[PDB]
């Protein structure tokens, strides 16, 4: 997917304009809240849903992670 | 020079053109913030409080349907509606509307020119039909202010017993 | 969206009145945004500090189960 | 917003703060500092913080201290002129 | 315990990715 | 402006040439995204979603004679059909998409010219008048934009509450 995206963003109609690259404010906002924060939120979600139950002997996987809440109170 | 408080000079930024103007800015809040933002906040608070007062009275007197009927007094309604999920739904929809209103108000304060507390919501066209919508706008603001005070009261009164008046 | 900080103003505004920093940070916004080498160097330096920090902290504060007994790793 | 002299222009404070007179900012900063210090002292200094002692009010008050510093700087900037 | 089918489909997806890499590089255009 | 949202300025980038345009973009994404590709993607989503809705609704009452085709809910159905059939349909769709590839990423053609066209349907559209062309295009866009939310709600309801109803 990333290789395809790299090819795609070299097409004339998809190549981002120069002003887009130098949009410092939006880049910082997204790469802080999105790339760092949401990513960390997703990782802690993984730890709560998968890592911790797996460490406590409970098998959580894609086939059963939607019906077994990580905490009994939920 | 102010109609409400004659000790203070006529507050700046309150030209009198705005409906409901009684020149009441004793702490000079209007000078601090862009006036249209404050007007939108006032109108939104007033509308929400009108709805809240009507809901409080109606719930205290009448109840919708089973489950909703069991809870009775509005004090123990936030909890119950949380339990059976109504609060989540209304939160979701109000959040969607508010999120769109974010860009709506961002357009304002930037020169878009949207009237404070203005949307396209006039299905019956009361103000659209009437050239003199000033009466309607003033009435909305005043009844909303009364609703704000009344809801504040009702809540702080029922939180201390006092049964129902 | 109206709300937020504009970084050029921040950089231009931080010039102590004592004058010990001269013109302060005036003109740094343009140099950083227009120069890829400066921001590349900043990113490389921060990444190097973080790599050193990971090296220093993983050994002292073991994050992985049963590591610190696999000495070679 | 580059400024020389001894006091920055009010526009550095932003659209809202720049319009607030100095005494208002001073009183607000004093209130904020008092509340923040009192909150930070009540929990974790005068009382040990536990799992079941997390008061949201004290957290907000503690966060209010940097607001107090910012408001006191803004009050000085407004005072110089 | 990965079966031969798993290895084969991994190889197929790797071949697709390799072709995409070929095309991307070609498009970087020397 | 912005017929769809009365209180937001009409998004600058978009203009009526695109069928289904009502100036809805509140986030101003239209100024950053290739609108031709976005229109093509939206149209493909519309057609896929409409087919999915009709399929789930028809399947909800009758099925093919085979027992393993007798699954009642969409999710149980995907779980029950053997892998061979899924691979077969996927291969058909993959062939169609690979055929579509070269035409999709052009820029001298409209969205309807990008997605593969049924020769009978394309000929019928070409024989149609320009006004009727636009009318039919708008019809398709709107019916499909309803069908997308329809299918999303359908699948979410099936997953959460058992049956898609
Ligand atoms: C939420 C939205 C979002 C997201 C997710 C991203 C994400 C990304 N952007 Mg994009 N970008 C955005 C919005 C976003 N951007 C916007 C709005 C703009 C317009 C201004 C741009 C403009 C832009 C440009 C111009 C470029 C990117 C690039 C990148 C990539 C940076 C390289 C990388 O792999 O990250 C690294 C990701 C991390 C999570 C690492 C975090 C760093 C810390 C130090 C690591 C620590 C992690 C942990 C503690 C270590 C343990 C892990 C270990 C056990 C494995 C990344 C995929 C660059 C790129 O490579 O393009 C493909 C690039 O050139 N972006
Ligand atoms: C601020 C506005 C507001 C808010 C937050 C609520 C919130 C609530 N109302 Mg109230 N309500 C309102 C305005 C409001 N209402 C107005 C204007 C009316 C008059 C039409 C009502 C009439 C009303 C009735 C008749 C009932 C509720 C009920 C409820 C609860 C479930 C949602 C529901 O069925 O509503 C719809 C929830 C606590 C139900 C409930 O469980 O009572 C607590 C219920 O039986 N409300
Ligand atoms: C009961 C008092 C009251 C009065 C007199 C008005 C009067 C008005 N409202 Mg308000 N409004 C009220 C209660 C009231 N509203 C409440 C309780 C709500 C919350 C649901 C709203 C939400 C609301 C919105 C969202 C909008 C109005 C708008 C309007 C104007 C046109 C609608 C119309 O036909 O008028 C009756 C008019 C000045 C519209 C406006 O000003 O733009 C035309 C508009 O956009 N009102
Ligand atoms: C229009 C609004 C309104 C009205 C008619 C009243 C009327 C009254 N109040 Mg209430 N009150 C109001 C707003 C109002 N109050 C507000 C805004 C607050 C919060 C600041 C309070 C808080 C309040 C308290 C805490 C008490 C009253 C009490 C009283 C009674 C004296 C009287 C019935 C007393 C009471 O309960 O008497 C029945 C009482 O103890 N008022
Ligand atoms: C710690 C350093 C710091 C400093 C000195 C300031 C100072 C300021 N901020 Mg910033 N801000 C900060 C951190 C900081 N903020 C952080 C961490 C965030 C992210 C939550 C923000 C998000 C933020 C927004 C979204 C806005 C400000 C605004 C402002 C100004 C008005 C403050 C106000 O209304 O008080 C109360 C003021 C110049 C406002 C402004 O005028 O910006 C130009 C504005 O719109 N700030
Ligand atoms: C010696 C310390 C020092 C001093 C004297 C100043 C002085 C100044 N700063 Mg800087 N600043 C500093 C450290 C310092 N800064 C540090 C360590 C940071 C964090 C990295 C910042 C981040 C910062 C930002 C982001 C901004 C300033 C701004 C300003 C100016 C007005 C203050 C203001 O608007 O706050 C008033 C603050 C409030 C009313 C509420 C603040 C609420 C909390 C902090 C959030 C003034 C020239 C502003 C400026 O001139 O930029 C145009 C501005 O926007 N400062
Ligand atoms: C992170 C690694 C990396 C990346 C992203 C790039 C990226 C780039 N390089 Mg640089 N380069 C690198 C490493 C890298 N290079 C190294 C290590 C060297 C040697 C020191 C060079 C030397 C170099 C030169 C001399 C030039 C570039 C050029 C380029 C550009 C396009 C080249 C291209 O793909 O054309 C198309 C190439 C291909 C499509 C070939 C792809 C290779 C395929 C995937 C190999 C697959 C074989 C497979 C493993 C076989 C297994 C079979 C098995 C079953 C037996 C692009 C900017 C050119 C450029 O743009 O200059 C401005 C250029 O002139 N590079
Ligand atoms: C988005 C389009 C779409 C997709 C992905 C599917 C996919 C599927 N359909 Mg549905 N179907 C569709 C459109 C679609 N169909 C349309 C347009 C109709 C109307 C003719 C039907 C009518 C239909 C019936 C009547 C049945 C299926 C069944 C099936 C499954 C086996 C294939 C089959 O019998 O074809 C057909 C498979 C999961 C069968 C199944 O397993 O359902 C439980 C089945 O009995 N489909
Ligand atoms: C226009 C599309 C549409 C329509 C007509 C309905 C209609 C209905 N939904 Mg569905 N729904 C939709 C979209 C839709 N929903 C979407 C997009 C979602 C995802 C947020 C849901 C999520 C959803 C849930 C989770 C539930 C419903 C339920 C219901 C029923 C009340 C009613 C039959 C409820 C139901 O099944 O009633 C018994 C129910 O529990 N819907
Ligand atoms: C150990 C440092 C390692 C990191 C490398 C250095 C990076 C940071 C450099 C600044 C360090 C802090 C400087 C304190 C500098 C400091 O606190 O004073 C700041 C002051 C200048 O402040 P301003 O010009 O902002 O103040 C304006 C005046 O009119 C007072 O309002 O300088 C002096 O008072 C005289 C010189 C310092 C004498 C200090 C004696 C104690």
């Amino acid at each position: 997917l990333l290789l395809f995206a790299g090819w795609l963003h070299l097409q004339p109609k998809f190549s981002p304009s120069l002003s887009w690259f130098k949009n410092n404010e939006s880049r910082l906002n997204h790469h802080l809240s999105g790339l760092f924060g949401v990513s960390s939120l997703a990782w802690t979600g993984h730890l709560v849903h998968v890592a911790i139950p797996e460490s406590r002997g409970t098998h959580i996987g894609w086939d059963n992670f939607l019906t077994t809440p990580p905490h009994p109170d939920g | 020079k102010s109609a409400s408080i004659p000790f203070m000079p006529k507050p700046e930024k309150l030209d009198g053109t705005v409906p409901g103007d009684v020149g009441f800015d004793p702490l000079g809040f209007s000078n601090w913030v862009n006036l249209d933002f404050l007007r939108e906040a006032e109108i939104k608070h007033g509308r929400i409080c009108m709805l809240a007062v009507a809901g409080w009275v109606a719930v205290d007197l009448g109840l919708h349907l089973p489950g909703d009927v069991h809870n009775v007094g509005s004090l123990e309604a936030h909890d119950t509606a949380v339990k059976f999920g109504a609060m989540s739904q209304i939160l979701l929809w109000t959040s969607i509307f508010e999120a769109i209103s974010t860009v709506g108000v961002v357009q304002m304060l930037n020169g878009s020119g949207r009237q404070p507390g203005y949307f396209g919501f006039d299905p019956l066209n009361f103000s659209k039909d009437a050239a003199s919508k000033a009466k309607l706008e003033l009435n909305e603001i005043k009844n909303g202010r009364l609703a704000m005070l009344a809801f504040s009261g009702i809540v702080t009164q029922a939180a201390l017993g006092n049964d129902f008046p | 969206f109206g709300i937020g900080h504009n970084m050029k103003e921040i950089l231009d505004a931080h010039r102590p009145p004592g004058g010990r920093l001269g013109a302060g940070h005036r003109g740094l916004f343009d140099t950083i945004t227009n120069s890829l080498h400066m921001q590349l160097g900043l990113a490389l330096a921060s990444l190097g500090v973080i790599t050193s920090l990971t090296a220093q902290h993983m050994y002292a504060i073991s994050p992985y189960a049963f590591m610190a007994k696999d000495f070679t790793t | 917003t580059y400024w020389e002299g001894k006091a920055p222009p009010s526009k550095v404070l932003g659209p809202v703060v720049s319009q607030i007179p100095s005494p208002a900012l001073g009183v607000i900063s004093l209130i904020c500092l008092g509340v923040g210090t009192y909150s930070v002292h009540e929990s974790n200094i005068f009382h040990t913080l536990t799992a079941d002692t997390i008061n949201p009010g004290y957290i907000i008050g503690s966060l209010l201290t940097p607001v107090a510093w910012g408001t006191h700087v803004a009050s000085w900037i407004q005072k110089q002129n | 315990m990965v079966t031969d089918t798993q290895v084969f489909i991994a190889l197929v997806l790797a071949l697709i990715s390799a072709l995409l890499a070929i095309r991307l590089g070609t498009k970087l255009y020397v | 402006m912005s017929k769809s949202i009365p209180f937001i300025q009409r998004p600058p980038a978009l203009t009526g040439e695109m069928p289904g345009d009502v100036g809805f973009d509140p986030l101003g994404m239209s100024e950053n995204l290739n609108l031709g590709y976005m229109q093509a993607a939206e149209l493909k989503h519309c057609r896929v979603a409409m087919l999915a809705v009709v399929g789930v609704l028809v399947t909800q009452f009758i099925h093919l004679p085979a027992d393993q085709f007798s699954a009642t809910s969409p999710l149980d159905a995907i779980a029950k059909v053997p892998l061979a059939g899924h691979l077969q349909i996927f291969g058909l769709i993959a062939g169609l998409e690979m055929g579509s590839l070269n035409r999709t990423y052009d820029d001298s053609t409209d969205a309807w010219g990008k997605l593969i066209q049924d020769p009978s349907g394309a000929k019928q559209f070409a024989a149609k008048s320009a006004a009727d062309k636009a009318k039919s295009q708008l019809q398709e866009i709107k019916n499909g934009r309803l069908a997308m939310i329809a299918i999303m709600g359908m699948l979410i309801q099936t997953a959460l509450f058992g049956h898609p109803l």
